[PDB]
């Protein structure tokens, strides 16, 4: 029979950050998944005694691929704890350097993470670059000739025949490998659309420095508002649109119509990598104390039962270090959370991550774009219901196909093409409130000695919180909740599997020594550890 | 993974958000693909390589025992408290990992603030015992060029690598061994408020009509008086930098930033 036995991947690559995962195969088929994350910072430990408005520009190095979002989440944070309620235009210039941001992180999770998973880039070397041509402008309204094509197959000829593979040394596709469908042609339009996303990326980030400073790390935002008057001028509207409208162009015409093919090939990835629990926190608000008021709003289904979407109660959130390399084994609400880092090795105690379980309600609970996709859907969102529809029917898959690692990756492109549509609408209603002559975007607030607070951010890894405990003015105690800490975080106090261990169990593995299918399922989650554990 | 032609180089990342990786993505003329597949070998990358797991140890162990040499470039800062135990990557300490390593490198470019100076994680009470890569390795004679920031400008990594590839040395270091190609002048001196600042005129809040006309951010906190870099010169994604997103400098290029230059709002 098949391989049994271990297998263990460390490094994951094409992910962010340090990751080991373990697993046990028995006949060719995952039983038992371990999520060890490796590197610790402790960053919560450092922000102890600080200026609370320091807090964001040290968070927000979390993590420089989620850029952005840390800053964002700190300053709602104590924004929050202020009790200040930051002008309309603060919020608009917020939220649209945070669409902005889902749509780099995502453009660039499908090709440069993700793809490399699913397309053989040395088979495009024997496509015949016609057929090619003639495939891609079958799925997209734009154009793409044999020339087009054959030119980066030039390219890359070059490239392969120098001997020196780079990026793609010791692919697991090199040599060809069971688990890669794709025929010769489309791995050659994938590897097209690989090689142009590195260019337009480029737009996508710069759309975010438009006013928000500088791409990675943003620096625009302050408690009460954001300093960027640019941000008001019609240039810089203008900059902003042109970036977004041709980031938009690709999002719609390049990344949706792969993302179908490539799905398209692999419908038996409908059949793993699924998960029970979700939660998500709602993102883009109208108003900053209101999760409701959000585009997407927040929710949590138990069990994938998604006609009691539950409402989500930020008090029933703890974390669980039992598993995790810290003292104890108490969960801890994030207002009374504890960093104490105390390492033991992997299974030392049966402790093997950096990262602590989060649990609502005491249950693991996937987060990210399937979270944020399905619970949206089921709330009756017309955009999300519009495009998972059309997604569905092209694939000609039931919506049950959506719980999986095939469908975990469908609903990254599905918000992705949502949320770009939406920039344009609140670009249009932040272009409204300037005309009427509303030029504030900061306001004034005042630190109290003492408060609680908290900001609450959905990511493009989903669900993201910051909480803070300010005491004689000074953080007293500041928690970060990452959404990869609920996806990829280790076993409770209760032994329950995370996330991704749990969708891990039922991966067939073709070749232990190239376990590909266990990347594709890991990758579907888009793990991030520097936030996971921060 | 290499050999021949392009130069190989090893690209590693310690105790690190990414930021300095995703800041090489936004590469302009060049632009990050002609870099990957014209100028240079990426010859270990865990970011975006297509090996993992054992296949990308042997990726990496292929690149640095080449005959033909590499350079090495490293993002994050090195833990080394109890024995480096707090960050390891296929079970090896970063410490061990880097130890091993850099040595053997034909040169050693340090990129951003924590892998020059130690960084976020190095910041006060530094849990980890994180340091910077010329400090943790000095023993061992490891003498990386140090291209500071949070993350640094990525002109500046690539104007190093291009001139080393030219000139087969390195550009003239300050005394914190950065470049001063790119280093040499305050972002204060090349800053448009400047003329504020010498009239005493400085914004009191953000939300001022003072903010709102551009005046000086230095009783904000503007560390631009204090920090080396060639920000308001180069600017980021080819248009913007933060005072001119009117945000004061908060010294992203400086050792230990993070205890220095705090509270960043007050000078
Ligand atoms: S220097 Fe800044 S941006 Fe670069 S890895 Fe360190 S924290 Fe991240
Ligand atoms: S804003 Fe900062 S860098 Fe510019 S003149 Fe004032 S203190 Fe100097
Ligand atoms: S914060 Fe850093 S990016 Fe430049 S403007 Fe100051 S050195
Ligand atoms: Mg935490």
């Amino acid at each position: 029979s098949s391989y049994s036995g271990p297998i263990v991947v460390d490094p994951v690559t094409r992910i962010e950050g340090h990751l080991r995962i373990e697993v046990e195969v028995e006949n060719g088929k995952v039983k038992n998944a371990y999520s060890s994350s490796t590197l610790f910072r402790g960053l919560e430990i450092i922000l102890k005694g600080r200026d609370p408005r320091d807090a964001q520009h040290f968070t927000q190095r979390t993590c420089g691929v989620c850029t952005y979002t840390h800053a964002l989440a700190s300053t709602r944070c104590v924004d929050n704890a202020v009790g200040v309620h930051i002008p309309k235009n603060a919020t608009y210039i917020r939220n649209l350097v945070l669409g902005a941001q889902y749509l780099h992180d995502h453009i660039v999770h499908f090709y440069h993470l993700h793809a490399l998973d699913f397309v053989d880039v040395t088979a495009a070397l024997k496509a015949d670059p016609a057929k090619a041509a003639k495939v891609a402008s079958s799925i997209s309204p734009r154009k793409t000739t044999a020339a087009d094509l054959k030119a980066v197959q030039d390219k890359l000829k070059t490239f392969v025949e120098t001997g020196q593979l780079g990026p793609f040394t010791n692919a697991y596709f090199l040599g060809g490998h069971p688990a890669y469908y794709l025929d010769p042609e489309t791995n050659l339009i994938a590897t097209a659309h690989y090689l142009e996303a590195l260019r337009l990326q480029v737009k996508a980030a710069r759309a975010m420095a438009v006013f928000g400073a500088k791409n990675p790390h943003t620096q625009f935002t302050v408690v009460g508002g954001v300093t960027c008057y640019d941000a008001l001028t019609p240039q810089r509207i203008a900059e902003f649109e042109a970036l977004w409208k041709e980031t938009k162009a690709f999002v719609d015409e390049v990344y949706i119509p792969d993302l179908l093919v490539v799905a398209a090939a692999y419908k038996d990835w409908t059949q793993y990598g699924g998960t029970d629990n979700f939660i998500t926190f709602g993102e883009f608000p109208k108003d900053e104390y209101d999760l409701n008021s959000r585009f997407f709003k927040p929710g949590v289904v138990f069990k994938r039962d998604f006609k009691n979407i539950k409402p989500f109660d930020k008090m029933q959130i703890e974390e669980h270090v039992r598993h995790s390399w810290y003292e104890g084994a108490e969960a801890r609400h994030p207002w009374k959370g504890q960093t104490q880092p105390k390492y033991t090795d992997l299974h030392g105690d049966d402790r093997y991550s950096w990262m602590k379980a989060p649990r609502y309600m005491g249950e693991p609970m996937e987060t990210g774009p399937l979270a944020q996709v399905l619970i949206a859907y089921s709330q009756g969102h017309p955009k999300v219901k519009a495009v998972t529809d059309a997604v569905l029917a092209k694939l000609g898959v039931g919506p049950e196909a959506l719980f999986s690692t095939l469908g975990r990756t469908a609903a990254r492109g599905i918000e992705t093409a949502v949320i770009a549509e939406y920039v344009g609408v609140m670009l249009q209603e932040y272009k409204d409130n300037i005309a009427k002559g509303d030029n504030v975007i900061c306001a004034p607030w005042e630190m109290p000695k003492q408060a609680e607070g908290v900001g609450f951010v959905n990511a493009p890894r989903g669900g993201l919180s910051h909480w803070i405990r300010i005491e004689d003015g000074k953080i007293g105690n500041f928690q970060l909740v990452v959404p990869s800490t609920w996806t990829l975080g280790p076993r409770c106090d209760k032994n329950k599997l995370s996330p991704v261990e749990a969708s891990l169990i039922g991966t067939p593995v073709a070749d232990a020594k190239r376990p590909v299918e266990i990347l594709r399922t890991v990758h579907s989650f888009d793990p991030c550890i520097a936030c996971g554990v921060h | 993974l290499m050999g021949p032609r392009r130069p190989s180089v090893v690209y590693l990342h310690n105790a690190e958000c990414t930021g300095c990786s995703e800041s090489v993505l936004r590469a302009f003329e060049p632009y990050i693909d002609t870099l990957i597949l014209d100028t240079l070998s990426l010859d270990y990358h865990e970011t975006i390589m297509a090996a993992a797991g054992d296949a990308a140890e042997a990726a990496l162990e292929q690149a640095v025992n080449s005959p033909h040499g590499f350079i090495a470039v490293v993002e994050g800062g090195i833990p080394t408290a109890a024995n480096g135990i707090y960050g390891k990557v296929a079970n090896h300490t970063m410490l061990d990992i880097c130890s091993r390593i850099l040595p053997k490198a034909q040169a050693v470019i340090a990129y951003g603030t924590c892998a020059t100076f130690g960084g976020v994680q190095a910041a006060k009470p530094n849990p980890t015992g994180a340091k910077g890569v010329n400090d943790a390795l000095k023993h061992l004679g490891v003498k990386a060029i140090n291209i500071a920031g949070c993350p640094p400008n990525p002109y500046n990594l690539v104007g190093t690598i291009v001139y080393y590839l030219k000139n087969k040395a390195a550009p003239e270091l300050d005394s914190l061994n950065r470049p001063t190609m790119f280093f040499g002048q305050t972002v204060h001196e090349q800053c448009p408020r400047l003329p504020h600042f010498d009239a005493g005129e400085f914004a009191p809040s953000f939300e001022s009509e003072e903010a709102r006309k551009g005046w000086c951010l230095y009783e904000l906190g503007c560390k631009g008086p204090v920090t080396m870099n060639n920000c308001p010169k180069i600017k980021f994604n080819q248009t913007n930098w933060p005072v001119d997103a009117g945000h004061p400098c908060i010294g992203c290029s400086e050792p230990d930033f993070w205890d220095a230059m705090t509270p960043f709002y007050q000078n």
